[PDB]
RNA sequence: CGACUCUUAGCGGUGGAUCACUCGGCUCGUGCGUCGAUGAAGAACGCAGCUAGCUGCGAGAAUUAAUGUGAAUUGCAGGUUGAUCAUCGACACUUCGAACGCACUUGCGGCCCCGGGUUCCUCCCGGGGCUACGCCUGUCUGAGCGUCGCU
RNA sequence: CCCAUACCCGGCCGUCGCUGGCAGUCGGCAGAGCGAGAAAGAGAGUGGCGCGGACGCUACGCCGCGACGAGUAGGAGGGCCGCUGCGGUGAGCCUUGAAGCCUAGGGCGCGGGCCCGGGUGGAGCCGCCGCAGGUGCAGAUCUUGGUGGUAGUAGCAAAUAUUCAAACGAGAACUUUGAAGGCCGAAGUGGAGAAGGGUUCCAUGUGAACAGCAGUUGAACAUGGGUCAGUCGGUCCUGAGAGAUGGGCGAGCGCCGUUCCGAAGGGACGGG
RNA sequence: AGCCGGGCGUGGAAUGCGAGUGCCUAGUGGGCCACUUUUGGUAAGCAGAACUGGCGCUGCGGGAUGAACCGAACGCCGGGU
RNA sequence: CUAACACGUGCGCGAGUCGGGGGCUCGCACGAAAGCCGCCGUGGCGCAAUGAAGGUGAAGGCCGGCGUCGCCGGCCGAGGUGGGAUCCCGAGGCCUUCCAGUCCGCCGAGGGCGCACCACCGGCCCGUCUCGCCCGCCGCGCCGG
RNA sequence: CGCGACCUCAGAUCAGACGUGGCGACCCGCUGAAUUUAAGCAUAUUAGUCAGCGGAGGAAAAGAAACUAACCAGGAUUCCCUCAGUAACGGCGAGUGAACAGGGAAGAGCCCAGCGCCGAAUCCCCGCCCCGCGGCGGGGCGCGGGAAAUGUGGCGUACGGAAGACCCACUCCCCGGCGCCGCUCGUGGGGGGCCCAAGUCCUUCUGAUCGAGGCCCAGCCCGUGGACGGUGUGAGGCCGGUAGCGGCCCCCGGCGCGCCGGGCCCGGGUCUUCCCGGAGUCGGGUUGCUUGGGAAUGCAGCCCAAAGCGGGUGGUAAACUCCAUCUAAGGCUAAAUACCGGCACGAGACCGAUAGUCAACAAGUACCGUAAGGGAAAGUUGAAAAGAACUUUGAAGAGAGAGUUCAAGAGGGCGUGAAACCGUUAAGAGGUAAACGGGUGGGGUCCGCGCAGUCCGCCCGGAGGAUUCAACCCGGCGGCGGCCGGCCGUGCCGGCGGUCUCGGCGGAUCUUUCCCGCUCCCGGGGGCGGGGG
């Protein structure tokens, strides 16, 4: 149960904030498990989704095990499109179907200097949490 | 109109009492904070006592209660100046003093002398430098056991 | 309510004459909320019956030997499995129901330890039937932060903290309760008398002294005694089940007389 | 029989009730408790590739710098030595407005210093800096058959 | 001979009274009663096989006898009548379908109301013990919103007047061109301005809405364009007047006053 | 006159019926009609009183109709009168 | 809806009762709750009334000591009459082969003790009026009782 | 006449500063009604309130007695409880209405003028040099300027003070710069940034799962984390988060330590001598307003107008007389207290689009009025636009097919879709407007999932079939009762009773055996406070 009395647990507060939250607060929302491969690589569990990463679709009509490459990511809209999933409209033109990154897992993450330092903060500050935690 | 039978009122609501009311909702939240600052000077006086300054013995100014004893605003001079206590050092060694109180009797002149010396062998006195001691001071040993006492000091009985 | 709420306008009645109702209606103005009735409790918007002020008694206040009487019949009554039961509670395993146990458990520490000791005292039945009664909320509770309800569960009533609250802190239903400290909010939910608590050895031997014995003054309160019993012996099956009381009694007419 | 009228039901209209939702209110509490001639509050006019409103901003005009973050913004186009967001300490901040050269038409000036005409010899054009009231301390220049002193 | 809600007999509901009765369900450990005109003991004592027997009793319950039942203003009681939220509780219900809404279906209750079936619907809801209230509508020339009959009715009648042919076009009484007949009749139904309007001006396009018929048309809508000054005005002057400073008054924002209780000229030929 | 003590029950007319007592209290404070009595008035479905009963507050059978007249007052029904 | 008052009802305590204001409880999901204070009952209401005020301020009944007792002791103790629910007693009376003879329980003339409450008669306290005598002393008086 | 001082008064685009205006919830100073009540109304009341004017701060104002009291006396201001709906005022009607004491929150005291003493010992500004300078300061040098004797600074202020003499003590405090170490209340101050547990496991519903069942014996995994929000219904374990005296980085502060420079020479007691106070002010008269203040509580105008053992107050006017208590007419001062404006937050037995702010939305917007000003209506497709390609009729609006979707029975003001009202279909009926109550009858839509009619014991008879009854043995369990022990008592009695004390708690019971400290008395006697018995 929340103790902190500086930290909000009201409905419409906490909706107004994710509805409004700002870019770079979206790319924190919008993250997604890793695959268990990478979570014992890695010993880290989520990551903010980047525009290249390959992704399962675990829920929806478009469960599978196709490796799909991520084409954009639509802060906006709380949605990520796959080269993959898609749809032909009525005149025949195929346009992506929006999935939420919650419903998403990485087959493998594009290694920049800014992601490896990202996953090694992570691993380093898990790793004291569970030292600490013996 | 009056019914059957009851008592006359006169209600003291003829005014804008409405746009006038003190309600008590922050009741609580000020207590907390009284409480939170009480805990705070008691920390920022550390070896000095929470209640303040020692008080005098006083009778109350009234055939209603002459019977009972208070605790008076201060020392006056006569009692500092028979104590042997300076009025000037008296307030920085922790002696609450006034000069307007008088001293028609000798009884609780004498009392509060009494009080006055009790308070002077009771207290301890902390060095003016914190290497070399002084004359006038406290030796070492015994201020390892300086503690901060709850309640008025050397509380009034009756 | 706000003190000022429909009394934001200006408005005047038309009185008598123009065919109209002859309450006060907004003056003048090219726009629909135009000549359409400002005040009164029957117009749309404007003011409501009777405005709630801030300055309702809220607050009542209990004598504190009634809070005490109160405190002391919740206890008795946590003692019988029959009202125990019939609270709800699941207790038909416990081996018996003034549950005592040691100090140790004062000291847990760990979410995983206070779970064995509940599943070996076989009170995780209640906990059991907590889980399952976790639902949704019914009414306009839900857009105020009300979203979900489930039932009481056991009390555990602690002497010192040494990491027991945060041990049996994070299982739903579990109420945790200082042994100076009790409350009838949380010892009688709801109103209704008999909770299933559970004692440690420190606070089962201190509660004599909180509350004193029948020959003996509560040490711990200034002047408190427990209240005195209106009837002693409330065997009415023995009452009258009894020969010096049946020996003065006349014969039972038992024959109906029908019309 | 047919038309018309009435009643009930099915369906379809008309209308927008009820119910369920709620980035909005209301009330209580907490901490702080800070505007302005170094130009405030307010108003006006402008600023987007496609932009009317709302919002943001000020001729550096839906924003510059700096720091944090780390790959987007998005309705369509176009193009990691750091995109976008956030923070915000550097810089900038049109006209009115206590509003300040005089007046309120944006009309009319004065003084000083620069650049064009000149090759300062003056006009003319452009640019920059001053030019409100009251009041304090000091400075300078003064006034008085005001009180005096030497001639 | 006929008939009232009156009277008599009977059934049922309720109220009141009897401050009526029942803890005696006393069982192989027992013995089944306290209705019977007569205040009170089925009184206790000492001497001359087959193992068996319905219901009951939420005592705030159940049962038995009598009498009675109108009602405005008003008073009181009971509501397992109803609405919303809170504390408890139902190992409650619910995407195998909640709320809400509709129904020639099956029922319950004297009633407030409620329970099922069928249909629509798509995400929450209810029972019981308590607690709280912004808690129940036929009216108030009630408030807001919606919809009727009237009714395809009143009406589309002030200022003389239109007709022929062609073109465009799905579409012509109303548009355009040509012809004819008319009116305004120079104190105009003409040609230009002031105030006011503020893009209504011009070209192209459209025919949803508007132009109380219609439109191929428009001061409508949609795209674009359009106002060029030494000499035309403003800009300057002062008029009736308005209004600072000095001064005066004023608790005060300020007000009076315009030469009046003011050291009110920052200019100049010339000479040094 | 007040006190004490003592003795007398055939409960001293008929009929009927439980009674006494205390708080708190709403609405009302415009009335009208009829037999009889009665004042003013030519009189009135007028104005004003006394007693009782009604209407108002009340339905039902009858007076064709009807606030007041005659009968009779009321839970939902069957039979009889 | 708030405040005040009255009365009726339910609960706790009871000649007392009440923490409402404050404080102590590691402040803080609930919790702004809850618990505790007792040398924090100040204080309020109640326990005493009356008078304008100075002020005063709530029983007494029997025997021995000087009835024509001054006046000390022995005591006894908060009235009396009527009506009074209940309780106590109890003449008599409640059964069976008879007879002697009990136990226990129920009945019941009359007679007791009489709750609350009502009525009445007394008594006591404060103000006021009339009459009259006596007593006390640190200050013997426009004194006090 | 001229020259030079001083006084008074001007002028500046002179050098350098300061004020204006706004907000205004809370605060201070003025001005200040009438609705209303009195069942009329004028005094009263509303009310020193609304409106009007001025001025601030983070709080403001008040404030260290010209006080309260009359007691065995208290002792600045402010705030709460109580005093108390009381004393009192009032056409003594309606109504109005404090204070002292007492308990608390907080608690802090001080400074001038004057009287005097010190060679004006004082202050501001310009120039140069040195330090750091984003709150313009410190040191030095200037025969630099000015202010000021019509009075600056040190000592000093009612609690007395000063000077001299004699005894006693007799020095580290503050400031301007620089560096260092550690700490920072509940958690180590504050602020910012980045991170930290556990199922998408196996089946099964669905359009979509966050649903349903299971996951052994570690009763799936975590849990100091089962708040909340998002994600195609309903999620502790998908994601953000949540818990944690959890981690890392950056910045600012406060507290201590050290160094340099600068200022500072300081106190207490006794004796002797001196000195000591605020004027058109108090006070009186009158007038007007105000107050509970009543032969005048407070304020103000006018007139009169002081004293120094004086003056003020002592709640009934006056004279006489003693007592009590302060020291007016100069100034500063935090905390407790207030806060419908502002910034940033948390919560709710509140409202849920005719409600809640007027405003959930391009709302003080559209729109109206010359202006002051007035002032709305308006939320919802769907999980995802997947927003209906294409064919066909029409000039087009608009349709029929086709298609998306779980659903177009969701088609761009599209969730649900009521009533009034209307069209159509079906059924029935119709000359006393319609409608209604009671009683039947007739016809219908649906229902009984009706259509050979209930079941239940105990027997009798017949056809069957079982691992079969009673009685015994073994073991276990339970109920009831009478011997052995044990526990409890809202019961009693006793003991030489009790860890050292030979238990605790309390007592308006005592203590020349008690003890200690304090005061009085010439090591001694008595009283008081505490401890002991
Ligand atoms: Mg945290
Ligand atoms: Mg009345
Ligand atoms: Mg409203
Ligand atoms: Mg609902
Ligand atoms: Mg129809
Ligand atoms: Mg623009
Ligand atoms: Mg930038
Ligand atoms: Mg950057
Ligand atoms: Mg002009
Ligand atoms: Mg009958
Ligand atoms: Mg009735
Ligand atoms: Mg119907
Ligand atoms: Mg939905
Ligand atoms: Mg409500
Ligand atoms: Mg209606
Ligand atoms: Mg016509
Ligand atoms: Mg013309
Ligand atoms: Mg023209
Ligand atoms: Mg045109
Ligand atoms: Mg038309
Ligand atoms: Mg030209
Ligand atoms: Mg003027
Ligand atoms: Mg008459
Ligand atoms: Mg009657
Ligand atoms: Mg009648
Ligand atoms: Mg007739
Ligand atoms: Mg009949
Ligand atoms: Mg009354
Ligand atoms: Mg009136
Ligand atoms: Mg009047
Ligand atoms: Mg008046
Ligand atoms: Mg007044
Ligand atoms: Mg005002
Ligand atoms: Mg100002
Ligand atoms: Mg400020
Ligand atoms: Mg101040
Ligand atoms: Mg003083
Ligand atoms: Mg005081
Ligand atoms: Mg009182
Ligand atoms: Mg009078
Ligand atoms: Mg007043
Ligand atoms: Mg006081
Ligand atoms: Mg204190
Ligand atoms: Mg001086
Ligand atoms: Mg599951
Ligand atoms: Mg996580
Ligand atoms: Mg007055
Ligand atoms: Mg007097
Ligand atoms: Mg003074
Ligand atoms: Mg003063
Ligand atoms: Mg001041
Ligand atoms: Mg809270
Ligand atoms: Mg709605
Ligand atoms: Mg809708
Ligand atoms: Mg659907
Ligand atoms: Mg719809
Ligand atoms: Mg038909």
């Amino acid at each position: 149960m929340k103790f902190n009395p500086f930290v909000t647990s009201d409905r419409s507060k906490n909706r107004k904030r994710h509805f409004n939250a700002p870019s770079h607060i979206r790319r924190k929302i919008m993250s997604s498990p890793l695959s268990k491969e990478l979570r014992q690589k890695y010993n880290v569990r989520s990551m903010p989704i980047r525009k290249d990463d390959e992704v399962q679709v675990v829920r929806g009509h478009y469960k599978g095990q196709q490796i799909g490459k991520v084409v954009q990511v639509y802060r906006k809209k709380y949605v990520i499109y796959i080269e993959r999933v898609q749809r032909e409209k009525a005149n025949g033109t195929t346009v992506h179907v929006g999935i939420h990154p919650s419903k998403v897992v990485i087959t493998r993450l594009k290694l920049d200097k800014d992601r490896k330092k990202i996953l090694e903060r992570k691993a380093k500050s898990r790793q004291v949490g569970k030292e600490k935690g013996k | 109109a009056p019914s059957r039978n009851g008592m006359i009122l006169k209600p003291h609501f003829h005014k804008d009492w409405q746009r006038r009311v003190a309600t008590w909702f922050n009741q609580p939240a000020r207590k907390i904070r009284r409480r939170k600052a009480r805990q705070a000077r008691a920390r920022r006086i550390a070896p000095r006592p929470a209640a303040g300054p020692i008080r005098p013995i006083v009778r109350c100014p009234t055939v209603r209660y002459h019977t009972k004893v208070r605790a008076g605003r201060g020392f006056s001079l006569e009692e500092l100046r028979v104590a042997g206590i300076h009025k000037k050092v008296a307030r920085t060694i922790g002696i609450s003093v006034d000069p307007r109180r008088r001293n028609k009797s000798t009884e609780s002149l004498q009392a509060n002398v009494q009080r006055l010396k009790e308070y002077r062998s009771k207290l301890v006195l902390f060095p003016r430098k914190p290497s070399a001691p002084k004359k006038g001071d406290s030796s070492a040993e015994e201020l390892k056991l300086a503690t901060q006492l709850t309640g008025p000091v050397m509380p009034i009985r009756n | 309510v706000s003190e000022l709420a429909g009394h934001q306008t200006s408005a005047e009645s038309w009185g008598t004459g123009r065919a109209v109702a002859r309450i006060p209606r907004v003056r003048g103005g090219g726009t629909h909320r135009s000549g359409q009735g400002a005040f009164g409790n029957m117009c749309r918007g404007g003011r409501m019956f009777a405005p709630t002020k801030t300055w309702r008694r809220w607050h009542r206040r209990v004598n504190t030997t009634q809070k005490r009487y109160a405190i002391c019949s919740a206890l008795a009554a946590s003692a019988l499995p029959a009202l125990v039961m019939s609270k709800g509670h699941r207790i038909e395993e416990v081996p018996e129901l003034p549950l005592v146990v040691e100090d140790k458990v004062e000291g847990y520490k760990k979410t995983k330890e206070a779970v064995l000791l509940l599943k070996k005292l076989k009170a995780w039945n209640d906990i059991k039937k907590v889980y399952a009664s976790q639902r949704m909320r019914a009414g306009k509770g839900k857009m105020r932060n009300r979203r979900r309800i489930q039932r009481r569960g056991p009390c555990v009533i602690y002497n010192e903290d040494n990491g027991i609250v945060k041990a049996f802190r994070n299982i739903p239903g579990i109420t945790l309760l200082n042994v100076t400290k009790l409350n009838i909010l949380k010892l009688a939910p709801g109103g209704h008398v008999g909770r299933f608590c559970i004692w440690t050895e420190s606070a089962f031997r201190k509660l004599d002294d909180l509350y004193g014995t029948w020959r003996k003054a509560a040490s711990l309160k200034s002047n408190y005694n427990l209240p005195m019993h209106k009837m002693l012996n409330t065997d009415l099956s023995r009452i009258l089940k009894s020969p010096e009381i049946q020996r003065a009694l006349r014969a039972p007419r038992k024959k109906i007389h029908r019309r």
